[PDB]
């Protein structure tokens, strides 16, 4: 039954892989994302401060 | 020593064991990317406000 | 060696958790081994447990397990009397020891083939030297003693067995009478040499 039991084995072994795959999957998303709002909120600070000077000039 | 029950066990234990450590992983990748996402989101916003504000 | 022994299909690979170990099992006690084995360690295989090799005091077994239980497995498995092998699957060292045994043993074959010739002449021209030399010996010391002209009446012997005293005793009367003191350990009225073969 040496067969079964690596079989048991790499298929549970092929599962953790899937999960961290999807976990780093994940990260590199959020990371987009976090980028993309970080810079929404550059864009916010740039409207705010152009209008007081265009304001001021 | 040990029957067909007692070595489906054993390899049950085994999975068990894989299965737990994909679990712990996974949780603890999904943590980090989210530390890092609110990490390179202060990086990104603060670099830039501080540009905006250099050109203000 | 386990180079000649071990198969690829011998260790469990690829594993993320398991490890394949081998360990001799004295063959008195292997189906003590393949009783034991399965319960030596926490978190192993069970029913894994196979033969690679045997021989007529152990047989060689592998075994699939956890790789942070080989401590528990190879100190349990010491505990009862079996020797684990400091061995991991490895083909490019098998390969590399198999290829070098073939060629080291062609080597010794093509050198042997150019050996015995080199040798041979070797030897031919180191006796024919030797005789020459031997023969060079005769010429000076028959000059150094007799004077010259140089006609001296020199001959080989292939002595007979035992005779050795009488032809000591025939040359001595026949020859004694030119020198009579000046030639036991090697002085003979008469040039005399040895050839050791």
């Amino acid at each position: 039954s040496q067969s079964q039991g690596i079989q048991q084995l790499l298929q549970a072994e092929k599962r953790a892989a899937e999960k961290v795959a999807d976990a780093r999957k994940r990260k590199a998303r959020r990371l987009k994302q976090a980028k993309e709002e970080a810079q929404m909120e550059v864009e916010q600070y740039r409207r705010e401060r152009e209008q007081e000077f265009q304001s001021k000039q | 020593a040990l029957s067909d029950a007692d070595v489906q066990k054993q390899i049950k234990h085994m999975m068990a064991f894989i299965e737990q450590e994909a679990n712990e992983k996974a949780e603890e990748i999904d943590a980090k990317a989210e530390e890092e996402f609110n990490i390179e989101k202060g990086r990104l916003v603060q670099t830039q406000r501080l540009k905006i504000m250099e050109y203000y | 060696s386990l180079a000649e022994i071990v198969k690829k299909d011998d260790f469990v690979l690829d594993s993320e958790y398991l490890v394949t170990l081998l360990v001799v099992v004295p063959k008195l006690n292997h189906n003590d081994w393949i009783k034991q084995y399965e319960t030596l360690a926490e978190m192993v295989v069970p029913r894994s447990s196979n033969v690679l090799s045997e021989d007529q005091d152990s047989y060689l077994c592998n075994v699939t397990l956890f790789k942070k239980a080989v401590d528990d497995f190879r100190h349990k498995a010491r505990e009862n009397k079996f020797i684990v092998r400091d061995f991991q699957y490895n083909e490019e060292e098998m390969r590399a020891d198999k290829e070098e045994m073939n060629r080291l043993s062609t080597d010794k074959k093509k050198q042997f083939g150019p050996l015995v010739r080199w040798l041979k002449v070797n030897f031919s021209e180191a006796f024919i030297a030797w005789i020459h030399i031997k023969a060079l010996r005769v010429f000076v010391e028959s000059v150094l003693r007799y004077g010259l002209p140089v006609n001296f009446q020199a001959m080989l012997l292939q002595p007979n067995k035992k005779s050795v005293k009488k032809l000591r005793e025939v040359l001595h009367e026949l020859y004694k009478h030119l020198d009579s003191s000046a030639a036991q350990q090697e002085y003979y009225p008469y040039v005399y040499y040895k050839i050791d073969c």
